[PDB]
């Protein structure tokens, strides 16, 4: 973990670690 | 707004974990 680029599908993947199965937000900026 | 501020640059696990339920 020293560098993590996030957005759309790989922005879930990074959340998906640290949410597991309890489900991330994603939510959209606009 | 995590997609306006995690796509344009990099985050931190640290942080990404706040975004979760």
């Amino acid at each position: 973990f020293v560098n993590q680029h996030l957005c759309g599908s790989d922005l879930v993947e990074a959340l998906y670690l640290v949410c597991g199965e309890r489900g991330f937000f994603y939510t959209k900026p606009t | 707004g995590i997609t306006e501020q995690c796509c344009t640059s990099i985050c931190s696990l640290y942080q990404l974990e706040n975004y979760c339920n």
